[PDB]
C-alpha cells in the first residue's frame, strides 16, 4: 500500500497554462501566503504571563 | 470492577484530506481586471494632464502680458 507524490503533467489546455502563467507573472499565491499569515496575526496570542501565571504540570 | 482507559463508546472520524479551497478566480479574469483598471487610470490621467495644459497656457499668457 503506497501513495506517491508528484505524478502529473502540466496541461496543454490554454486555460490551465494561462492560469499557471498568471500565477507566475502576478505573484498570486505569495499574496495568499500573506493572507494566511494575517489570518494568524488576528488570533489571540497563547503566551502565559510567566511570574504570575505559571505553566501547567502533572500529578 | 475495572477502571482502565479504553475508548468509551468509540471516537468519531478524523479528517486527513488535503482540503485546499482554491480561493480566487481564473487568470483570464485577472488579466481583464488588471487591463480594465489600468486603462481607467490612463483615461483619468489623460484628462487631468490636458486640463493642466490649459492652465499652463494661461500661465504663459500671464508671463507674456506681464513682461514689457
Amino acid at each position: 500500500t503506497y501513495k506517491y507524490v508528484n505524478l502529473r503533467e502540466p496541461s496543454m489546455d490554454m486555460k490551465s497554462v494561462t492560469d499557471r502563467a498568471a500565477q507566475t507573472l502576478l505573484w498570486t499565491e505569495l499574496i495568499r501566503g500573506l493572507g494566511m499569515t494575517l489570518s494568524y496575526l488576528f488570533r489571540e496570542p497563547a503566551t502565559i504571563n510567566y511570574p504570575f501565571e505559571k505553566g501547567p504540570l502533572s500529578p | 470492577v475495572k477502571q482502565d482507559m479504553p475508548p468509551v463508546g468509540g471516537y468519531g472520524p478524523i479528517d486527513y484530506k488535503r482540503n485546499l479551497p482554491r480561493r480566487g478566480l481564473s487568470g483570464y479574469s485577472m488579466f481583464a481586471v488588471g487591463i480594465g483598471a489600468l486603462l481607467f487610470g490612463y483615461w483619468s490621467m489623460m484628462r487631468w494632464n490636458r486640463e493642466r495644459r490649459r492652465l499652463q497656457i494661461e500661465d504663459f499668457e500671464a508671463r507674456i502680458a506681464l513682461m514689457p
